């Protein structure tokens, strides 16, 4: 024969299924008491801006 | 005298001037088998006896 080597092994089903089945249980969103910091300030030697 | 083209002075701009023939090659994701041992692989039938 003459093609790429590729390793024929078989897995388990089980852990699959398992693995299938726990990824179910995942959460996409998230709860928060505050939202995250959007803006920040830089002072300069002046009093009047910013 | 030989009429044949051994050895020829060729500028720079004509070095890939000699691609003419066509050439076809195979996918490396298909494999290439030879089955000629394949053609004596066989059982005989044996005859009953009482």
């Amino acid at each position: 024969t003459a093609t790429r080597e590729v390793d024929f092994t078989v897995p388990d089903v089980q852990k699959i299924l398992d693995d299938i089945k726990a990824l179910a249980a995942e959460q996409v969103y998230k709860i928060v008491k505050v939202p995250s910091i959007s803006f920040r300030h830089i002072v300069m030697q002046s009093r009047d801006r910013v | 005298f030989i009429n044949k083209r051994i050895v020829e002075r060729v500028r720079v701009g004509q070095i890939l001037a000699v691609l003419n023939r066509r050439f076809v090659a195979y996918k490396g994701k298909m494999r290439i088998m030879d089955i000629t041992q394949s053609l004596k692989m066989g059982t005989k039938l044996a005859a009953p006896t009482v």
